[PDB]
């Protein structure tokens, strides 16, 4: 696996979303893995060609996305304006 | 069950 950076802009949303969490409902890619993963890309979002399903995410905007609950990652996410920094981790 | 965001 791999850290990497992607700057994903608001247009008006991110355009992708997320499965996982501590305490959550698991995600179909490792289900012993309780972080944040990108499940769907919106094919011409501002995702798109950046993200990928299976993207697990560990950082964004600096806050780090390791033992996050679900609720806390898309409150995060939706709280941050404009560019949204992440840092995920892809095969 | 996913979220977007
Ligand atoms: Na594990």
């Amino acid at each position: 696996s791999m850290e990497i950076r992607v700057r994903v802009e608001k247009d008006p949303e991110l355009g992708f979303s997320i499965s996982g969490g501590v305490g959550g409902r698991g995600n179909p890619f490792r289900p012993d893995d309780d972080g944040i993963f990108v499940t769907r890309v919106q094919p011409e979002g501002p995702a798109s060609k950046l993200l990928q399903p299976g993207d697990k995410i560990i950082q964004a905007n600096g806050y780090s996305f390791i033992n996050i609950e679900m609720g806390q990652a898309v409150s995060l996410l939706k709280t941050f304006q404009n560019t949204v920094e992440l840092i995920i981790v892809r095969e | 069950f996913d979220f977007w965001v």
